[PDB]
């Protein structure tokens, strides 16, 4: 067991490139 | 009707805008030996075609 | 009738494969107009 | 028959007793000549052949980072460099004689 | 009249193989070669992509390209490897080693003689060659290197013929190559002055289709290759099938390329709905034109809000009327003028083909010469400069004979390209 | 070694017999081609 | 003329299949001959051992 | 075609090769006799003869007859060619000079001879796989000589050196630092990619993950064979991202000197705890970068990662690979050097690793083997260099090497070149 | 109207058999 | 229009053996000498190669020349060995010893008298002799020297008959005689002024044909000689059978030899197809011309891309129309203007025979007087001078009676020939 250097656990949703050209 | 193959002309200026008398053709040319890293392509040194605004028809 | 292609057994054939300019699937002449080919 | 005329471009045949109970003769290696196709002939091939381009010598454009020395360690004197009698011989020359396609 | 296809590298060969599967779909060609098409509309223009044989069968007019025989192996042993002509398979004894230098100057140069042989026969054996198509990836060694060598080597011999590249552009997030910037730059500067159309396909968008559009449980390279294959089929459907407003690759190039160096395009496919959400979507012309300009259906990962659309091409397939497609396509521009180039009236050209893809109501292929491409070119240029700054993997390229200022010239070409993109983006009337 | 030789020889004999049977089986199951024609045969009586 | 070239193509296809069959047979003949050479080898090995 | 020649040198190389070849026979369905019970995928490792027999493209070398006689009397006696299985007369006695100058020099020619027989038998060679240990005498000296002779014989052909460096505090011989530092010359100049397989990391991995209180060299060699099989399955079988030996060495080697690369495997779990885990792609990728989940005793967080090449096998999918890689990028406890933002290479094969019956590995749908060039690799090199400094500070054990045929300038040059490598790791890890 | 009823029938048939294949997966 | 044949050396003996097997098959002549053909077309002009006997036997008009009885025994024991006339077999006790001097001066002379006697008998048995055909190898002892002696004698005795020769040109890779340069140099400067037309075969190119195109695994010398035998049949098909545009050896000579010293032709056959490529193939005039002008198809190891075509002849066989054979023959002329000499228009002359070889729809034999044969001449001449400087193996030739001036003038004439080819290759209008 190596030394545990603290690491921020970053769990965020990975929704990306959400764009929509305006139609109608 | 002779020599129209490969060109956009049902009936045969020589034949058409496309080259019906090109020299290289099927046989090819010893180009694998000539390609070498010493000589290469520079800025805007690609072959001049009709798409690049070059009037090759003339 | 079961079509020749197994993929097109679940598809509409006559309405889908018909040009808007133009129903028998066979066009009039093959060797003269479009299917003209060697052999 | 002197070594420094006989081995101008090939490694000396280092004699070694093991494998024999009598005088050692030699052992061939896999080294290939640079591509020297006869001029003008078509690329004629009877069967699958080992391409010389895949076996280009490592001393092709090896950098001479150290004061004019392409070789890095003393191990060139037992790998690349051989003392052919009264002359000294090195295969770093072959890197210059061959091309990037292993062509002479 | 005919398009001759070439696949280069592992990516190019796999994509081309499944693309030929797709082509055989609507041309009714068995894996063996025999034609059992249900209608003769599949045989009307089968000569565009196929060359007939004596046994009533048809051969793809495709040449394969890889220093690695493994991809040829997989393609030929696959379901449709029966179809390809054996002598068109051209391969070497050792792989490219993921090096543009090896694929373009040392390993590819000694191999491209046979490639020129085969492609010249395939090119001049047809009645009137419409153009050349190439499929490869710019991050690879033999797909990018030997592919660009083929492109530049064929451009001079066929200057008047249209020649296009379905370049699978790479990205750091899906970076499976660390020589990615080097290979991408060395391929793209050649493609800039050697290709009439260089359409770009991006892996991040390919996979974001598989989640955010398809919700596939186990998406694979088969699915990605079929996406690229559907793009390839759509871009040339009009040549092979009749339509109300026909178009060809020359017309697409004319309508999409305002300036000679402006020949890189966005890509998109529609309809694409997740198998569980295809119930609720009313598939119509409005829905397709929405999905064209929906983020979920673009084939390359870039942000179009930051950029402007020079030109676009909408290739529709299916039974439709022009009355609603043209009015919809002007409608989008009317309220998206903030995202379209002003000094060009009617930036988007539409084409209508009657035959739809098998199993589809109606499809549409979207090809966009958007100016957001400079963002991703800048992204690849930054990593290229960082790598070139420290001999980062530079010795592999320099040991194959490439001179050091090759990279400087390539980066200057890319800088000029992005500068032109930016200045035509912010140019006003 | 003798048994190996006899077994091998008998096996090649069997294989040659199968090849001979395949050769003796015929491969003309259609109309015989009329290769001996002149273009002058287009003129008819 | 169509049935004429069709009949010749029947002949050509059938002779191609004939040559395919004889090529399979001669290839498996080659494989068997190699196998019998190996059997001679793998009998002479124990001959020399004995 | 599309083959790779396996060379095993020394004790460690020979047992590693035995494990590797039993694993390959298990993969491709060849019985120990050498026969079968599109299956020609074995062609990359076994040459097929007209009789139907499949002779491995392997070459065993050891200066001591015992190990090769063990191989010749084991279960796979009929598998291996009687030649290409060379036996030495007397061992190198843990002496690099003995293996490189006065005894290995007179059988290196037979080594190249049988290697050339393999080369002419093969047609689509991609490279050599040299399995050995630099701690010992034969594997250091004769291995260095063989590699440097192959360098001039076959030119720029790939030579992947799978080498068992001495471990930090687990040691076998007192002259291990000497042999390692001396063989580092050839492993640095005449080897494109060198892979660390030190015994300490494998021991801790077996103790903590395989739940085996008493594993041995047998299990260590099983693990090494699993690693090599995972690495070369891309060319062995069909896969999503087919990658070749040169294809990944060009991406793992940024500089000619900077080519030593650490290795890791996942998931390496015993059958008792293997069914208790979601052995997903993200989980195995995270377990790869675990400091105790690798096969090299060096903490990767003590240096800048430069290039990681991942070999995924089984039902693994490219988007689970990519999600795992994105999570790795987000997890900046492991950081990449500034001039290599990409830093990743991916190779996906569709063939899951077939476990060795009677082994300790468990059957898993998917597996991943990662090989990384990183500046944290300097720890083990600096430790070996300090051991060399302590030993050479007053000429301990140098008389053996000198009286067996090597100069003291060679020792000094070895230490100086290793110091140069120390400086180079830190130079290339420095920020731009 | 009847024609596009049949069209939707074809679409739904393909889609639901594909769903059945996915559940078989 | 009789063509009396002669085969010299073991090479010529095997080539003539397979040639006679092919001719007998094509004319329906079984080995015992009877005739059981299915039509009188092959009986009408059977006198060109077969002489009738009282008992209905059809003996070949062939003369067999070899100083070693072993090859004679082999050909006699061959499948068609009983067809040849028994007394036409002429052989000596002592072999040629692989020596041009031995086969041309000391041993050939003592038996060339009987050879001339039998050749005179065969020639005078004819009604209107078109000429003589010889088959030999220029690297052997009795194939080269004795064949050249025969050619000189028949030149002196029948000046107006057409003298056709099939010379097997040696090459360094195949080279299986250390004195190939000597034999070839000594035979070329006889073939130049004694042979009406001399066409060459290289084992390199035969191996190329059955590797790249036929992909044969273990093709023996019978399969190797089948190609040259087929071309020997195809060059005289126009004499043996009627057709749309007939031709003969006199017409071919006058139509392909513009200058009397330029009569060396590269030769090839089409179609040739591997087992795997038979499906992906076709019997059409387009494919015939494609494979005919394919560089790899020539049975001489010279690359046409480095030279230019003086003239060439296409001996098409089979039911084909004049449009497909004229359109495409002018098409290749137009598209290869860099490789076809300008100062002689219409470099290619086409003849059509209406009886194709059995087993094939349509074939064509190519006879091309390309100016690239100077490369072969220059290569073997360079080998000759390299061997000549050190007087290597010259002690044999000098002890058999020859003098050094003969070798000197031989290489002088050969260098003259290569210079003549190069000058007219680079000459302009
Ligand atoms: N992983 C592994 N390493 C081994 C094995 N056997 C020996 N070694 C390594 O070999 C080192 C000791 O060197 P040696 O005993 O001399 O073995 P060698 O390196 O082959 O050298 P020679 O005995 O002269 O052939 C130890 O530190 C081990 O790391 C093995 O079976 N597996
Ligand atoms: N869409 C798609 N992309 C692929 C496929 N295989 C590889 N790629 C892409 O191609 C790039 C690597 O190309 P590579 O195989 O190394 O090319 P090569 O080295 O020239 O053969 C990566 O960025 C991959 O994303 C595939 O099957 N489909
Ligand atoms: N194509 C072909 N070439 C042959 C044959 N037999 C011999 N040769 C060639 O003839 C050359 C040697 O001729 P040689 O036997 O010395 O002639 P000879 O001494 O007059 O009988 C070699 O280069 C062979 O390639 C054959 O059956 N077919
Ligand atoms: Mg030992």
């Amino acid at each position: 067991a190596a030394e545990h250097i603290p690491d921020p656990y970053n769990d965020k949703p990975n929704r990306g490139r959400i764009w929509h050209f305006r139609t109608g | 009707t002779f020599g129209i193959h490969g060109t956009s002309a049902v009936v045969a200026t020589d034949a058409s805008v496309h080259p019906s008398r090109k020299p290289i053709g099927t046989f090819g040319r010893e180009v694998g030996s000539t390609v070498t890293p010493e000589i290469f392509l520079r800025k805007n040194e690609g072959p001049l075609t009709a798409s690049r605004g070059a009037p090759t028809v003339n | 009738t079961a079509p020749n292609a197994v993929d097109s057994t679940l598809l509409r054939l006559a309405p889908a494969y018909e040009s808007t300019c133009h129903h028998e699937m066979t066009l009039p002449d093959k060797g003269v107009t479009w299917g003209k080919s060697r052999y | 028959f002197a070594p420094e005329e006989l081995y101008k471009n090939c490694p000396p045949p280092v004699l070694c007793q093991p494998g024999y109970d009598f005088t050692p003769i030699s052992y061939n290696t896999f080294l290939l000549n640079p591509q020297d196709p006869p001029h003008g002939v078509r690329s004629v091939q009877s069967n699958f052949m080992h391409s010389k381009c895949d076996y280009r010598p490592r001393s092709y454009l090896r950098p001479e980072e150290v004061t004019g020395t392409s070789h890095a360690s003393r191990h060139c004197h037992c790998n690349e460099v051989f003392q052919l009698g009264d002359h000294t011989m090195d295969f770093a020359c072959e890197g210059t004689m061959v091309d990037h396609r292993n062509r002479l | 009249r005919e398009i001759v296809s070439c696949q280069a590298g592992q990516c190019g060969n796999q994509i081309g193989s499944k693309f030929w599967e797709v082509i055989s779909d609507e041309h009714g060609v068995d894996p063996t070669g025999t034609y059992q098409g249900d209608s003769d509309l599949q045989l009307e223009r089968i000569n565009v992509y196929f060359d007939e044989s004596s046994g009533g069968r048809y051969v793809p007019r495709a040449v394969l390209m890889d220093l690695e025989p493994g991809t040829m192996d997989s393609v030929r042993a696959g379901p449709y490897g029966q179809l390809f002509r054996p002598d068109n398979f051209i391969f070497g004894q050792s792989g490219a080693g993921n090096n543009w230098a090896k694929g373009h100057y040392t390993e590819g140069a000694e191999l491209i003689d046979s490639v020129l042989d085969v492609c010249r026969k395939e090119a001049e054996s047809c009645d009137c060659l419409q153009g050349f198509q190439l499929s490869h990836s710019l991050g690879g060694g033999t797909g990018s290197g030997m592919g660009t060598l083929l492109i530049s080597k064929l451009r001079e011999e066929y200057p008047d013929r249209i020649m296009m590249t379905f370049s699978v552009i790479p990205s750091p997030r899906v970076s499976d190559t660390v020589v990615e910037p080097y290979n991408t730059t060395l391929s793209v500067h050649q493609l800039v002055e050697n290709s009439d159309e260089s359409m770009c396909i991006d892996n991040e968008a390919l996979y974001d289709i598989c989640f955010r559009t398809l919700k596939l449980t186990t998406p694979t390279f088969g699915d990605l290759n079929h996406l690229v294959a559907a793009v390839m089929s759509g871009v040339t459907c009009c040549l092979r099938f009749p339509g109300q407003l026909n178009s060809d690759l020359r017309k697409l190039a004319v309508n999409l390329v305002p300036f000679p160096r402006l020949h890189f395009f966005m890509m998109g496919f529609a309809p694409l709905t997740s198998r569980g959400s295809q119930q609720y979507r009313g598939l119509s012309v409005a829905e397709l034109t929405q999905q064209m300009f929906d983020a979920k259906n673009m084939m390359q990962a870039a942000d179009p809000r930051h950029g402007r659309y020079l030109t676009a091409s909408a290739l529709f397939r299916g039974r439709m009327s022009t009355k609603e497609v043209d009015e919809q396509m002007l409608n989008v521009q009317n309220k998206n003028s903030s995202y379209f180039i002003e000094w060009i009236p009617n930036n988007i050209k539409s084409s209508i083909c009657d035959i739809p893809p098998k199993g589809l109501k109606m499809s549409v292929t979207f090809i966009g010469n958007n100016t957001c491409i400079q963002e991703m070119f800048r992204r690849v240029g930054e990593q290229f400069t960082g790598m070139f700054r420290r001999k980062a993997f530079l010795h592999w390229y320099t040991g194959e004979g490439m001179d050091e200022m090759e990279f400087t010239e390539a980066e200057s070409n890319m800088n000029d390209l992005v500068s032109e993109y930016q200045q035509y983006q912010d140019a006003t009337v | 070694v003798l048994a190996a030789l006899r077994d091998g020889q008998a096996k090649e004999d069997a294989l040659k017999g199968e090849l001979d049977n395949l050769g003796a089986t015929p491969y003309a199951n259609g109309a015989a081609p009329d290769t001996f024609r002149l273009t002058s045969d287009d003129y008819c009586d | 003329e169509q049935e004429r070239d069709r009949a010749f193509d029947d002949r050509n296809e059938e002779v191609n299949y004939r040559l395919y069959e004889v090529e399979q047979k001669v290839a498996e003949q080659r494989r068997l001959m190699e196998k019998n050479g190996a059997d001679f080898n793998r009998a002479l090995a124990e001959q020399q051992r004995r | 075609m599309r083959e790779a020649i396996c060379i095993h040198i020394g004790q460690a190389g020979c047992q590693v090769g035995n494990a590797c070849w039993e694993l390959f026979c298990l993969e491709h369905g060849i019985q120990p006799d050498g026969s079968m019970p599109e299956d020609d995928a074995f062609n990359t490792f076994f040459s097929e003869t007209g009789a139907g027999k499949h002779v491995p493209r392997c070459l065993f070398l050891d200066l001591e007859p015992t190990v090769v006689d063990e191989v010749r009397t084991g279960t796979y006696r009929q598998l291996f060619n009687p030649e290409q299985l060379v036996s030495g007369k007397e061992d190198a006695a843990n002496n690099y000079a003995r293996g490189h100058y006065t005894i290995g020099k007179e059988i290196v020619d037979l080594a190249l001879d049988r290697i050339r027989k393999l080369a002419d038998n093969c047609t689509g060679l991609q490279g050599f796989m040299v399995f050995h240990a630099v701690g010992g005498g034969t594997g250091s000296g004769l291995g260095a000589l063989l590699l440097e002779r192959l360098s001039v014989d076959y030119g720029k052909k790939s030579k992947l050196g799978y080498t068992v460096y001495p471990s930090p505090q687990v040691s076998t011989a007192v002259v291990e630092p000497y042999n390692c530092v001396l063989s580092t010359h050839s492993l640095l100049e005449h080897t494109d990619v060198a892979t660390m397989l030190d015994n300490e990391a494998i021991y801790d991995l077996t103790r903590r993950s395989l739940d085996i209180e008493r594993p041995s060299y047998t299990n260590v060699n099983r693990l090494i064979g699993q690693v090599v099989s995972s690495l070369t399955a891309s060319l062995r079988f069909d896969g999503a991202l087919n990658v070749d030996l040169t294809e990944f060495q060009t991406n793992l080697v940024p500089y000619p000197r900077i080519h030593f690369v650490l290795t890791s495997y996942a998931p390496v779990v015993s059958a008792e705890k293997a069914y208790h885990e979601q052995l997903s792609v993200a989980d195995i990728t995270n377990s790869v970068f675990e400091p105790a989940g690798m096969l090299t005793k060096c903490d990767p967080r003590h240096g800048k990662y430069m290039s990681c090449c991942l070999m995924y096998r089984g039902d693994v999918v490219p988007k689970d690979v990519n999600a795992a890689i994105a999570t790795i990028k987000t997890k900046r406890t492991i950081q990449f050097v500034d001039w290599c933002p990409t830093g990743f290479k991916c190779g996906i094969n569709y063939q899951p690793p077939t476990v060795v019956p009677g082994g300790d590995l468990a059957k898993v749908q998917r597996a991943v083997c990662m090989i990384a060039n990183s500046t944290a690799i300097a720890e083990v090199f600096a430790r070996i260099d300090h051991k060399f400094d302590l030993m050479y500070s007053k000429r301990a054990f140098v008389h053996w090497y000198v009286g067996e045929g090597m100069e003291e300038g060679e020792f000094s040059e070895a230490r100086e070149d290793l110091a140069a490598l120390e400086k180079d790791y830190e130079e290339v890890g420095a920020e731009s | 109207v009847e024609e596009k009823k049949q069209w939707s029938l074809q679409e739904n048939m393909q889609l639901r058999m594909a769903n059945a294949l996915d559940r078989q997966r």
